[PDB]
């Protein structure tokens, strides 16, 4: 009953992956970008970067790693894929027509296995003599690379180690050999082995374990000439060769932990490394000759070059240019001086590309005209963060940096403005509190006001702070809606958290309100004991606290419900009606939930999402002022956002990136059955959605129903994928199945991916086919295959246009249908 | 580790799912810690020998006791719950799961000696088998639902396996004396486990394999097994003797174990085995006590109570205990939603819900 079409209104932004190398030609130097289903391709030249290719893949790419067997020109392309589809690809271009062959594929699932908590790892060797991958605990995959290897069958090694952090192929080893950083009751350790593809088994490798610094985190193999292994830890740099052992403790990169390294040099005499806060070093070696002529290492040196935009990967592209790609914030290209600038920096951006990931939170608003829509989010994280204002006309987005994290944003129009929870970064300093790192919104405000609350500073027993920790600063930032100028920011109590805010008006009262939900944060606390609602009104350009509600426990949600506030505390969830006085006054309160963490409600009735209860479907009975418990979904889901598409019909997302649709049991008899919510749409997705909203930003076509689909909710993602979820009659929702199970036979997919497979819901208890749900992306990629090929799509195709009987249908039929569907975003 | 922080992380794309699987294992025993108060209580008559969920429901369960006498019961309903009598002298349940089909029906394992498939109200679908020869009867019995399989266990060392409409080609032997527990994988549907008196438990492959111990693994014990159980993930295996021991062999080189989680639960004539069990959300385990004055004890106190292990570690995390119930809980229980346990001591059936909450006008 429930008929689901999804789109994506803008693709995500953010790059899960890049890799240089000569792929497209012998002669070019490609850059290959992953963002999440979508694969770039650029040839980097003098000016900056020139698109070549852009195609969607039917998964997840985990893992994206160029390499050139013998007797090949050019490179070859290995991916494997989160549905742990593996596949080798050529390119081929031709004229204007590019192609991507599959030189292999195949499947390399194993039937059961946990995936590891360090995610997938894959590894090629420097020869290019099999493919390496860690993919579960306990086993080393290793897929020998024969050219009849087109099944991509595999084996298993089994590792002792059982907790492997990372693994490279070393150089200059007659057989494949691979060198990799351990965990173990003992402390981390390196070790070796070698590789017998005869015996499928590991032999003792050239050099013996060797302890390394407690928090050595990634691996290195070193190129020829030098040969052997760097370590890199968060306070150490060592490396290692038989005998060879060289160390260095440079203060300078304690500060933050290194995550992303790429070779500089082909020889590998220098290095680049990215840390979290965004600096940028270089890692030198320094030769030392030897009487046979062969090279060892002499020294090694640490050279800060500058700040960057927080790296995700590193690359080295040519001419001092370094790309710089992000997951958190915008990505670059970044020029490398021999020279400093007057900053004394050695760095220097050339480029910059939008990131909208994370995207934490959102809002509709009409900013500039009525009807016409725009959604306003909070962006990015750290020295990154920002504020996005996004409007179609493809759309334009105008950003406001924040350097500091936003959180949660809400509009309260009787102000002309917005509300927004922010967050920084500060560290203690020499005698007294904390100072931050950076300037930040919250310390650029226009004005200010301190929390003056002393609600519970009083009768609370203390608990005390060390040195060392650093701590996090929360603000609300009141923000014009026309300048986006910090109008004012409010600071809260030390180690006090501000989570939520609403921005709504109650009961009789003709004031309009901010309200903030908060909690009292220590790090060695299993779970929160403590929080506040705090009511501000905003007038003269200041907050003026009004109100306040002490809790034993975190405000994780408040939302407005028919003239009073709905909220959730610990394990309770509390109705409160807003008295004549200024005070909320207990209506009623519902306790069966652990956690109730996203809180959604239409007219009486309420949406609550549970952190492990998945879902509860509550009314509220205002003439008995208390809850009935109307139904639950009992399946168990891992919520990250709910949302009511209707009255019946509820929308959920869960933490393995799909989403489901939960109805009321029509077929129902009794009460008992009644209560069962019932699982009736599942979709893969393949994202992470952190937030649903009510809202389009289509312009609005005055008297638009009538139409294919029903509703409109939009969505956001970690990714930054915008995406609609709307509803479809019976008719449609079979139209669209029809069409795409035609589409899967016509369509090449690349690393011959099916497109059931890929969108199947599967986690690690169950895997069914989806159902209720239509890719909008797979129905929209009709349109630009040539006439002949929509023609054998739509070859011997029952069709009923408009109201009346059914008939053959024609090409031009279904361009018509699906470019009235694009019009719906 | 402050969890909303992490929650936080995790929208940020920072940090990883299991993280969060991990923040939220020491959520729910943080709150575990807060079951002791027992809600509810239940008895009927002879001991209690096998322990069933109704699936979809949370509030419902089975439960099949000493004398082939079923009970059916429901909480929050006050409705005198559902009974079913047998024998009552040696028609011993010892095997009960739900039908994946129709919720009102269910499998049954019976002193006997017949496999059948029956009604909460009383009438007999249908017998699968039958040992027609007393001194050889069925004690263990499990149900798969993709593949739609039935398999069964004897007191001599032959396992039997039908489908779900009869047509029976299995029941070679596989051990030389009884075969206390078997299972079958959930995620898979070609894989079995069997557990058995001989201190073996061997691992097989139900549609290769015809030989009479052509096995595809075996793995030893020092001591007899009283349970063999499977993950839900599929991967990790547990295993339960019957001196003090319990073992967890993985996907990877069924051989060799991970880990030895040490912990008695000595066996008994007229106690009912003990049965460790996973839960169904997250890597723990929990299982019953038994204290042994010859086990050597690390804890000076050593009292009847509930425990609660991690996985993959090792070392324990939680116990409950309540006075009121200072039997041997042999039998535990969780809920396939994770709110609930039950547990089944002799003569008794306990619920463990959580406690006391605020209230509305």
């Amino acid at each position: 009953m429930s008929y689901n079409y999804v789109v994506t209104a803008q693709k995500p932004t953010a790059v899960n992956g890049c890799v240089t190398g000569h792929f497209t030609s012998a002669e070019d130097l490609n850059l290959l970008i992953a963002k999440n289903t979508r694969l770039e391709i650029y040839v980097v030249t003098a000016e900056g970067l020139r698109p070549v290719k852009e195609v969607g893949m039917y998964g997840k790419i985990a893992v994206m790693e160029l390499f050139r067997p013998k007797g090949e020109s050019k490179d070859l392309l290995f991916i494997l894929t989160a549905k742990y589809n593996a596949c080798i690809l050529e390119y081929k271009q031709s004229g204007e027509s590019i192609d991507i062959i599959t030189r292999a594929h195949g499947n390399v699932q194993d039937r059961i296995g946990r995936p590891s908590e360090t995610g997938i790892i894959g590894i090629i060797d420097p020869e290019c003599r099999m493919i390496g991958l860690r993919l579960y605990d306990g086993l080393f995959k290793v897929i020998p690379l024969d050219r009849d290897n087109k099944e991509l069958k595999a084996f298993n090694i089994r590792l002792e180690e059982l907790h492997v952090i990372d693994v490279k192929f070393l150089y200059g080893c007659q057989a494949p050999t691979i060198c990799f950083v351990y965990q173990d009751p003992q402390g981390r350790h390196v070790k070796t082995y070698e590789v017998s593809l005869r015996e499928k088994e590991f032999n003792k490798g050239p050099w013996k374990q060797e302890n390394v610094e407690a928090e050595a985190s990634m691996v290195i193999a070193v190129p020829e000439p030098f040969g052997g292994a760097i370590i890199i830890g968060q306070e150490s740099i060592t490396y290692h060769n038989g005998d060879k052992y060289l160390a260095i403790a440079p203060p300078i990169i304690k500060q933050s932990t290194i995550v992303c390294h790429n070779r500089v040099d082909p020889n590998g005499s220098r290095y680049l490394l990215g840390d979290m806060e965004g600096r940028l070093f270089m890692l030198l070696l320094e030769k030392e000759e030897q009487m046979d002529g062969t090279v060892t290492l002499k020294d090694l040196r640490v050279e800060l070059l500058g700040e960057t935009s927080i790296a995700e990967c590193l690359t080295y592209l040519d001419n001092g240019v370094v790309f710089v790609g992000s997951r958190l914030g915008d990505s670059q290209l970044v020029k490398l001086n021999v020279d400093s600038n007057e900053q004394g920096s050695y760095v220097v951006a050339m480029e910059t590309f939008t990131n909208l990931g994370p995207i934490v939170d959102m809002c509709v608003v009409d900013l500039e005209r009525q009807g016409q829509g725009q959604l306003v989010t909070c962006s990015g994280a750290f020295k990154e963060g920002s504020l996005r204002i996004i409007r179609n006309g493809k759309l334009h987005i105008r950003t406001v940096p924040l350097y500091e994290s936003p959180r949660k944003i809400c509009y309260q129009e009787v102000s002309q403005c917005f509300g927004v929870l922010s967050s920084r970064i500060e560290v203690q300093d020499t005698s007294g509190g904390t100072t931050a790192l950076r300037p930040s919104a919250s310390t650029q405000a226009l004005s200010s006001s301190v929390s003056s609350s002393k609600l519970f500073s009083s009768s609370t027993a203390p608990h005390e702070t060390s040195f060392g920790e650093e701590v996090e600063v929360h603000n609300l930032l009141i923000i014009d809606q026309h300048t986006f100028e910090v109008l004012h920011a409010h600071q809260f109590l030390q180690n006090e958290y501000a989570l939520s805010l609403v921005s709504c008006k109650l009961g009789k009262d003709p004031n309009t309100y901010f309200i903030v939900g908060t909690a009292m944060v220590y790090p060695e606390e299993a779970e929160p004991k403590q929080g506040r609602i705090v009511v501000f009104q905003y007038s003269d350009g200041k907050l003026q606290t009004v109100a306040e509600k002490e809790v034993k426990g975190a405000v994780y949600s408040m939302v407005e419900f028919n003239g009073k506030l709905l909220a959730s505390i610990n394990s309770t969830v509390r109705l409160y009606e807003w008295t004549t006085e200024k005070e909320l006054r207990t209506e009623c309160n519902h306790y069966n939930n652990i956690m109730a963490l996203y809180l959604k409600t239409k007219g009486d009735f309420i949406l609550v999402g549970d952190l492990m209860r998945s879902v509860l479907l509550l009314a509220y009975k205002p003439m008995e002022g208390n809850f009935e418990e109307i139904a639950r979904d009992f399946n168990p889901n891992w919520m990250s956002a709910v949302e009511i598409l209707d009255d019946d019909n509820f929308l959920g997302a869960e933490n393995a990136f799909n989403l489901f649709v939960c109805q009321k049991d029509s077929a129902a008899t009794t009460d008992e059955e009644r209560q069962h919510l019932q699982e009736v749409g599942l979709f893969h997705l393949g994202e992470f959605v952190n937030v649903f909203c009510h809202g389009s930003l289509v312009m609005q076509n005055l008297g638009e129903t009538s139409t294919p689909t029903q509703g409109s909710v939009l969505f956001g993602t970690v990714n930054g994928m915008i995406g609609l979820v709307t509803s479809l009659s019976e008719s449609w929702y079979n139209l669209l199945l029809d069409m795409q199970n035609r589409l899967n036979k016509v369509i090449k997919s690349v690393g011959k991916i099916e497109h059931s497979f890929w969108r199947s819901f599967h986690t690690e208890r169950k895997t069914e086919p989806a159902t209720g749900f239509i890719d909008g992306d797979l129905i929209e990629s009709f349109l630009d295959i040539s006439r002949p090929k929509m023609q054998e799509v739509v070859a011997n195709l029952q069709y009923d246009d408009g109201s009346g009987m059914k008939r053959e249908a024609t090409a031009d039929d279904l361009i018509k249908v699906v470019e009235e569907l694009t019009r719906i975003h | 580790r402050s969890i909303v922080r992490t929650l936080h992380q995790h929208k940020l794309g920072r940090a990883s799912w299991p993280s969060v699987q991990q923040g939220l294992q020491q959520s729910f025993l943080h709150t575990l810690d807060s079951y002791r108060i027992l809600q509810k209580a239940a008895p009927f008559d002879r001991r209690a020998t096998s322990l069933a969920w109704h699936p979809t429901h949370p509030s419902t369960v089975a439960v099949g006791s000493k004398g082939g006498d079923i009970m059916l019961w429901n909480f929050g309903i006050k409705d005198k719950p559902t009974f079913i009598k047998g024998i009552g002298a040696g028609g011993s349940i010892t095997g009960l799961k739900f039908n994946p089909l129709n919720t009102n029906q269910f499998y049954a394992s019976s002193m006997e000696g017949t496999t059948r498939l029956q009604d909460f109200k009383g009438n007999i679908l249908r017998v699968f088998a039958s040992s027609d020869t007393i001194n050889i009867w069925f004690c263990s019995l499990d149900v798969s639902a993709s593949s739609r399989m039935v398999v069964t266990g004897d007191n001599v060392g032959n396992v039997i396996l039908l489908n779900m409409d009869g047509k029976e080609l299995w029941n070679l032997r596989m051990h030389k004396k009884k075969v206390t527990h078997v299972a079958l994988n959930p995620c898979c549907d070609w894989f079995l486990a069997t557990a058995s008196v001989d201190q073996t438990v061997k691992i097989w492959d139900l549609r290769q394999v015809r030989g009479k111990a052509s096995f595809l693994y075996s793995l030893p014990h020092r001591h007899p097994v009283n349970a063999a159980c499977f993950s839900p993930d599929g991967a990790r295996l547990l295993t339960t003797d019957q001196k003090s021991e319990i073992r967890v062999y993985s996907a990877s080189q069924w051989d060799c174990p991970l880990g030895l989680i040490p912990h008695p639960h000595r066996h008994f004539q007229h106690l009912t085995p003990i049965k460790a069990a996973w839960h169904p959300r997250y890597n723990l385990i929990v299982v019953g006590r038994y204290p042994d004055p010859n086990f050597k004890s690390c804890t000076p106190y050593e009292l009847r109570t509930i425990d609660v292990f991690d996985g993959n570690s090792g070392k324990m995390m939680c116990q409950l205990y309540d006075p009121e119930s200072s039997g041997i809980s042999s039998l535990n229980e969780f809920n396939p939603m994770g709110d609930t346990l039950a547990s089944a001591m002799g003569y008794h059936i306990l619920i463990w819900s959580q406690e006391e909450a605020r209230t509305r006008k």
